[PDB]
RNA sequence: AGGAGUUGAAGCUUGGUUCAAAGAACGUAUCAAG
């Protein structure tokens, strides 16, 4: 069986992610936000979510600090997010996806664009001359309905895997998702969290949905 | 090292900051014949008129422009008056009131930009070369005041005193005198100190006296008068205190600066120029004081 | 693709050269301020014009449709009004707009209500200020 | 293991912050205030609070003078706010957030709007002709409920770091927050300070509220 | 978004046409740059409170504001004949009465942009 | 197939050599910023120039016709605008752009509006960045 | 009895930093060799 980890990511702050691949004007945004280029709808890359979740979860596990490569995590993190060390290679149980902006109609209901420009500057400490920059940034309260595929390979380890997954989401609630996070952006939260089967049925599906629905 | 000082601005004369709110002959103003004025709020006035004969009372008063003088309040049984934000006294001796700047709570205060403009006018009695990158005014930290009570406001008549006092149809809602206004000012000692501020205010006031206003008090002068140097810690806050209060160029002689600004203001405008300017007091009653306008007293205290 | 100024056309391979010629027209024969003195326009006025355009540019390059919306073209009309006002402020701004023909370009954008016409106009304004700062 | 520094910023004066992309009418306000663009209700950026706190800490630490680039501050500042020097990048233990207005209901009790247009000008001292302007300024007595995620790294420095954080909370009482603050704006008051754990339980957390919320 | 023949787009063009109609064959003493600014200041004083509101309809206090600036410009028209010719050759009171019978925020922003364009194109010529 | 810079033409036999000569002429006579010391352009600005070139280079290499399309030439003209803007800002950028002659190259790309001319320009700028990192790198 | 005139002016429009790292680089079967 494979399981699908359905949910949504709601933004409490800006969450500027990414770099185009677009030309810039000389009075407009530098470093614009990354977009799904067919629809020009803002996007969370699955690589960003996977990397931040992996870093936070392998910071909590390995209690304290981590200073090593991704191949030197414990077997929970290696079995959850893949590995590439030379002989003890482990296929990733989790498959993330590119997350498009999902509630565009409810953003347009309040009569505003899907993104914003946030004006910044920096002052030189000796000459007090400012240096403005403009960053494109997604507006707060933007929801991102995501889904993550889980590969049910060992039925006696799925309890610890979903415990670790809920641990990683609960850590990522108290941290930014990408870009200028320490300077007041990126703070997200996780809602509508559930797990469903791909095809068939998993026997203890309720013990996974309860460990994520709290 | 951020020498914070508590500034108590004693309003020695009428202080006026305005703030962009003009009150017309009968437009929110309620002036009665007991020498006080009340003023109303636009929302409760308009709904108090729209609750009773909407188009009727609008077309009646719009027909009665410009002669209103708030006796439609008496004749129409609208003597019921809950429309009192605050009451203000009037000093007379035809109406267009300018009111004091108030914050969002409708309780007045002097903004800190006003006081920084006053102290900048006082400090800049070197040569007029100090532009928008002078390092001495980027290190002066002046805040606003606490919310002054609404009973310290008084409506005055703007009088001009060149040869003899005559009034001008302009009322501005000033402060009554000897009113204490409290600021909190801090600065870096690397650029200016207490001594520089007191010396700049003393220098500005003494040149203000001996170059224009002592000349007002002895020249083109008669007995219509019926104050320097006291300490002297005196500055002029922007209550329509005059052209020579706002400028700086009575540096550094009496004559060439007088003919310079004589040409400069009263050549390009309509009236004919030569010595000298006109003085603006206010007045209160039966004897009169002719107390002068915009002046205040400044005190500096350690923390 | 197409944007007319007078009887002389500027298109999207070409706006840099008319920005050259426009600024080099502002230089070498500058404004006279009803005096014998010389006067050229300051940085802040023209770049306030740039920020006036870039309030619209950030909502056009972000979008998809080949025709401009009514909100966007309303703000384009607002750009034309603000051009007229800050022309009325200073005579040097008036002759900068008249020589570097900006009203002609903004009226071209208001006539052909396409996305790429405004994007070409934004290219032309950015190139105008680029060749202002280069000299 | 993170700590969350819950608090409330109380406005004593105007605090005009930020650049908007609002078109400004010419008989109206120019350079309006920054807003939280979903509802576009007034906003304190996290970057502004971080910039002022780093400035006022980097004055009091290294007592007095300051003419150096921001990566060359003291060790407390770099370990609290972050680094970008090539050899020693410090991940910031602080995480600021955009602070939206909270007491709009308290303001509707007083029946005032959440912001105010303040009238200023400039008198050219040569000919005494003025030059007016309007600035959109938030009203005084407006609260801003914030929460800053302290990322716990080692317990040997958490006491010193919250002592420096309360020092920077104290230092911003006597200086502005943003905008035309040398002319009477931006006076803040940090009221009702507290700290709490995200998950788990810090055993010496009763000492931290003593050195912070006092 | 109709609002009496002048859209969200052609407001500045109508104002330019009106001011060019003013400039040749004027009234008798042409209008100065202070009363028209007073009109601008009162309407943009209403505009600040309007544009910082949240919703797409208007409150009771806002309708009070447009009603009271109607009686204010009635008073100011009652002062001088030149401003009577100004407000007559403009559809100003027509726009105010349409704001009364329409009560939509976008119509108020359109009227505010119209009177701003009146100020701008009076300044331009 | 042969791009003109000054009085000597550069083609796909010399652009590495021309860019090497240009970079090694930037050293041994650097730019002075109207103060006492010299100042050369940093890594980040020339990586900005290379990113500006690469924003078109990522699209041109997957094109069909030997003559460039109009949106490619639009972006080439806008690169010329951007380089002229950033050089007028800082005089250290203007010195690097004039000495390692960039504007003449991009104009003569715009004249002969062919694919091979733009590829010659792009490999020229790539070699220019390469030799700047090769000589006196600060990594 | 209030008239006019300034409705924003100037400056900076991003600065610096890493700019593809580690793996696999064909494996087998006939052919051949035994």
């Amino acid at each position: 069986m494979k399981l699908v980890i359905e949910g949504t990511i709601v933004l409490k702050t800006g969450m500027h992610i990414g770099g185009s691949s677009d030309f810039s004007a000389i009075g407009a945004v530098a470093s614009p936000v990354v977009r799904d280029t067919l629809t020009r709808l803002p996007l969370i890359p699955g690589s960003s979510l996977k990397g931040k979740m992996r870093y936070l979860l392998a910071k909590e596990l390995n209690n304290g600090i981590l200073l090593n490569e991704p191949n030197n995590d414990q077997d929970e993190i290696l079995r959850l997010f893949g590995s590439s060390e030379k002989d003890k290679i482990r296929r990733a149980r989790l498959k993330f996806n590119d997350i498009k902006l999902s509630n565009l109609a409810e953003l347009e209901t309040f009569n505003v664009s899907s993104t914003e420009v946030k004006f910044e500057n920096t002052i030189n400490r000796k000459t007090a001359v400012a240096n403005p920059r403009q960053i494109e940034r997604v507006i707060a309260g933007s929801k991102f309905d995501f889904e993550i595929f889980y590969n049910l390979d060992d039925i006696k380890e799925v309890e610890k895997d979903f415990e670790n997954i809920k641990q990683g989401f609960d850590l990522l609630e108290f941290d930014y998702l990408g870009g200028h996070g320490t300077r007041g952006s990126g703070r997200i939260a996780f809602e509508n969290l559930s797990v469903i089967t791909a095809v068939g049925n998993f026997e203890k599906i309720n013990t996974l949905n309860e460990i994520l629905g709290a | 090292m951020k020498k914070t000082y508590r500034v108590t601005l004693t309003a020695l004369g009428p202080i006026f900051i305005g703030g962009g709110e003009k009150l017309k002959k009968y437009e929110y103003i309620f002036d009665k014949q007991k020498k006080v004025a009340h003023m109303i709020d636009h929302t409760k006035f308009t709904k108090y008129l729209l609750e009773k004969n909407l188009l009727d009372d609008f077309t009646s008063r719009v027909n009665s422009h410009f002669d209103l003088y708030d006796y439609l309040v008496n004749k129409k049984g609208i003597v019921f008056m809950p429309l009192v934000k605050y009451s203000v006294p009037v000093a007379q001796f035809m109406n267009d009131l300018n009111t004091f700047v108030k914050d969002a709570f409708g309780r007045p205060y002097i903004p800190g930009s006003s006081l920084k403009g006053a102290l900048r006018t006082a400090i800049l009695n070197d040569l007029k070369e100090d532009t928008k990158e002078n390092e001495v005014f980027a290190h002066l930290q002046v805040s606003d005041s606490e919310t002054i009570d609404l009973e310290n406001l008084k409506v005055y008549q703007k009088v001009d005193y060149s040869k003899t006092a005559k009034p001008l149809p302009l009322y501005r809602e000033c402060l009554k005198p000897n009113t204490e206004i409290t600021f909190t000012v801090s600065f870096d000692d690397e650029y200016l100190t207490l001594k520089k501020i007191q010396n700049a205010l003393h220098k500005t006031y003494q040149h203000y006296y001996i170059k224009w206003l002592k000349g007002g008090k002895v020249g083109e002068t008669l007995i219509k008068g019926v104050p320097s140097q006291n300490q002297g810690e005196i500055i002029y806050i922007g209550g329509g205190a005059g052209f020579v209060s706002k400028t700086l160029h009575y540096k550094s002689k009496n004559r060439d600066q007088a003919r310079n600004d004589s040409f400069d203001i009263l050549k390009q405008l309509f009236r004919t120029t030569y010595s000298k300017m006109r003085s603006v007091p206010d007045n209160v009653p039966t004897g009169k004081h002719y107390l002068e306008m915009g002046k205040a007293r400044i005190k500096l205290e350690e923390l | 693709t197409e944007l007319k100024i007078g009887n002389e056309k500027v298109n999207s391979t070409n706006f840099g050269d008319f920005a050259e010629k426009a600024i080099r027209g502002i230089n070498h024969k500058p404004f006279v301020n009803s005096k014998g003195g010389e006067q050229k326009i300051t940085t802040s006025k023209i770049r306030g014009i740039l920020e006036l355009v870039n309030k619209v540019y950030n909502r056009v390059i972000n979008t998809n449709d080949v025709e401009l919306s009514e909100n966007i073209l309303a703000d384009i009309a607002y750009i034309k009004v603000k051009i007229a006002y800050e022309s009325g402020r200073e005579p040097v701004v008036k002759d900068f707009i008249q020589r570097t023909a900006f009203t002609a370009a903004i009226t071209d954008v208001m006539n052909q209500r396409t996305r790429e016409s405004f994007l070409l106009f934004a290219r032309y304004v950015e190139s105008l200020i680029a060749y202002f700062k280069f000299y």
